[PDB]
């Protein structure tokens, strides 16, 4: 299958900058054009670079005032996206794309770039213990978004739920449930997978029933 | 033999409920091989199935050729996006058909004495244009439009040496074959 | 050069059919191809549609796309509209740039209602040693979104410290949180916390209490 997965997202000073990659797999990468796709909830998406099977012609959105410069290295099939004088208006998600032609075939799963002066800062992570039992974990105060949470390494992939966070004091806060038979409680252990690419945090937490 | 054979395979019309249709094929497609068969005319393509079906094929690979129009900022150095697909072989002994019609306009090339189209004064050499406000390219678009009219009155607009006529028709049942018929020859 | 003016919401019944349009600003529609796509809530744009109508393999065929040169609009139907169906839907063309449509929130009703199912958490011991405690109440599996959160402290309302996320899909139905901030002490210092939601009528709770282990 055709698979994009961007990488180079996070936070910036307002002014810096940020190189977004893109790798693919999946078919002839040098026999199509890539393009970048961002995405705010206020305007939605919008085009942002473009950039030809050859790598030799590029387009430019309209956002873009000579600050941004897209490219590709078609050795290791992976098209890069230079981000210079970058203002708060850039806050997005990013999304780089292969074309067929007249269209975007597929699109990769999006990177968020956040553009604030406030630091990074890495979530505490806490276990939320009480047939089925439900187990959790708390995942309290991080910037920016986003936070990923697997529970058992992906092991337990079915019954859990990952709760939008609520933004409270410029932190945000989030908790991610599974739930599973106590047989597997009692056996074998139960733990959460939190990680926070902004901080290259990552963090697991065994749920162990609660004490006094 | 007809002019189409040598051109091309470029799909021009596909008939509904066909192994064309189900499968995706759209007009403006270009069939360029089945299983394996070489495929650059239209008589390679009528030989090849031919050939499939009387050895027992009943599925093989179609590849299939999509492209058209204006490029889009970027994708212009883009290959040419090539499709391929499993395909269910018609029966030949049956009678089936693939379902994908040429390209050829809808010119007559002849009116049958008395039949409902020198009725209203249909003459050969015209162009079909369009029916009842469809636009049509191809002669299989308007038999389509005759046998679900079902008796009512049909709208077409034909262009003559250079005029655009607008003639209507509404012949229906006939005790020979059954069908809706109007009394056209393609050329 | 020119945009694309879409509907920002359309809501239709389950197994009815939409009409998504999509206007072209100026210039004609059929010079350049119209495609859509589909973004679920949290995901990535998907092809629904390319090349004005031609549907790629593994989209429903209750998808169709077609051109209207009359009005300039584009129209993506989708027939006997489904509960997947609900998404966002962008339309997308190009010229001497990329022109992407605001998008259209697809909302689809008649889906049969459900009653919140709740499940709350006590603070965690090392959050605790912080002299901090966070109440987690989970509201998951209900339909429609429009709830109402509310806690006490010993059956005593309580309204301050509570932030509450709002509702959100999660494949067929719908998910929210809520969490009430509080200090070590506070938390030891009150025999009963209960979370409380009110879905349409009915009134959900259950009930923290820290006086487990003697």
């Amino acid at each position: 299958e055709v698979q994009l997965v961007e990488s180079g997202g996070g936070l910036v000073q307002p002014g810096r900058s940020l190189k977004l990659s893109c790798a693919a797999s999946g078919f002839t990468f040098s026999n199509y054009g890539m393009a970048w796709v961002r995405q705010t909830p206020t305007k939605g998406l919008e085009w942002i670079a473009s950039i030809s099977a050859g790598g030799d012609k590029t387009y430019y959105g309209d956002s873009v005032k000579g600050r941004f410069s897209i490219s590709r290295d078609n050795a290791k099939t992976t098209h890069y996206l230079q981000m210079d004088s970058l203002r708060s208006e850039d806050t997005a998600t990013y999304y780089c794309a292969k074309t067929s032609r007249v269209y975007f075939d597929y699109w990769g799963q999006g990177v968020m770039v956040t553009v604030s002066s406030a630091e990074t800062t890495a979530p505490s992570v806490y276990p939320l213990a009480p047939s089925m039992v439900t187990l959790g974990c708390l995942v309290k105060g991080y910037f920016p978004e986003p936070v990923t949470v697997t529970w058992n390494s992906g092991a337990l992939s079915s019954g859990v739920h990952t709760f939008p966070a609520v933004l409270q004091s410029g932190l945000y806060t989030l908790t991610s449930s599974v739930t599973v038979p106590s047989s597997t409680w009692s056996s074998q252990a139960v733990t959460c997978n939190v990680a926070h690419p902004a901080s290259s945090t990552k963090v697991d937490k065994k749920i162990v029933p609660r004490e006094c | 033999v007809p002019k189409y054979l040598k051109e091309p395979v470029v799909v021009g019309y596909v008939q509904r409920d066909s192994i064309a249709q189900k499968i995706g094929i759209k007009p403006g497609d270009k069939i360029i091989k089945i299983n394996g068969y070489e495929v650059r005319t239209w008589e390679d393509l009528r030989d090849a199935l031919i050939r499939l079906s009387l050895d027992g094929v009943k599925e093989t690979t179609l590849f299939l050729e999509r492209e058209g129009g204006v490029a889009m900022p970027g994708a212009e150095d883009d290959v040419v996006e090539v499709l391929h697909l499993t395909i269910k072989v018609p029966n030949v002994q049956k009678g089936e058909e693939l379902g994908i019609a040429p390209l050829v306009k809808p010119v007559v090339g002849g009116v049958k004495k008395g039949s409902p189209a020198d009725q209203v004064g249909i003459k050969p050499g015209d162009l079909i244009l369009e029916v009842n406000g469809k636009k049509i390219n191809t002669w299989y678009e308007l038999v389509e439009e005759v046998r679900k009219s079902q008796g009512k009155a049909i709208k077409l607009k034909i262009l003559r040496n250079g005029k655009m006529i607008e003639k209507e028709l509404i012949p229906a049942k006939d005790p020979k074959t059954g069908t809706y018929f109007i009394g056209l020859f393609p050329k | 050069q020119f945009v694309l003016t879409q509907p920002n919401s359309v809501s239709t019944n389950l197994g009815s059919t939409v009409k998504l349009s999509c206007k072209r600003s100026t210039g004609n529609i059929g010079s350049n191809y119209v495609n859509w796509y589909q973004q679920h809530e949290g995901r990535s744009p998907t092809t629904m549609i390319y090349r004005d109508d031609k549907r790629p393999d593994g989209v429903p065929d209750r998808f169709s796309g077609s051109i209207d040169r009359s009005s300039n609009s584009a129209l993506l139907t989708i027939n006997n509209v489904q509960t997947e169906d609900e998404a966002d839907y962008f339309c997308h063309s190009y010229s001497s740039g990329i022109v992407f449509g605001g998008g259209t929130k697809l909302t689809v009703l008649g889906q049969p209602k459900s009653t919140p199912t709740l499940t709350v958490f006590p603070p965690s011991t090392e959050e605790l040693q912080g002299n901090k405690a966070t109440l987690v109440c989970l509201i998951s599996d209900f339909y429609p979104s429009d709830v109402e959160v509310a806690w006490k402290a010993n059956g005593a309302p309580i309204s301050q410290g509570v932030d509450t996320a709002n509702p959100t899909k999660q494949g067929n139905k719908y998910i929210a949180s809520s969490f009430l901030r509080l200090t070590a002490e506070q938390w030891r210092s009150r025999n009963s916390f209960t979370c409380q939601v009110t879905h349409e009528g009915n009134t959900v709770e259950k009930s923290l209490s820290p006086a487990e282990c003697v």
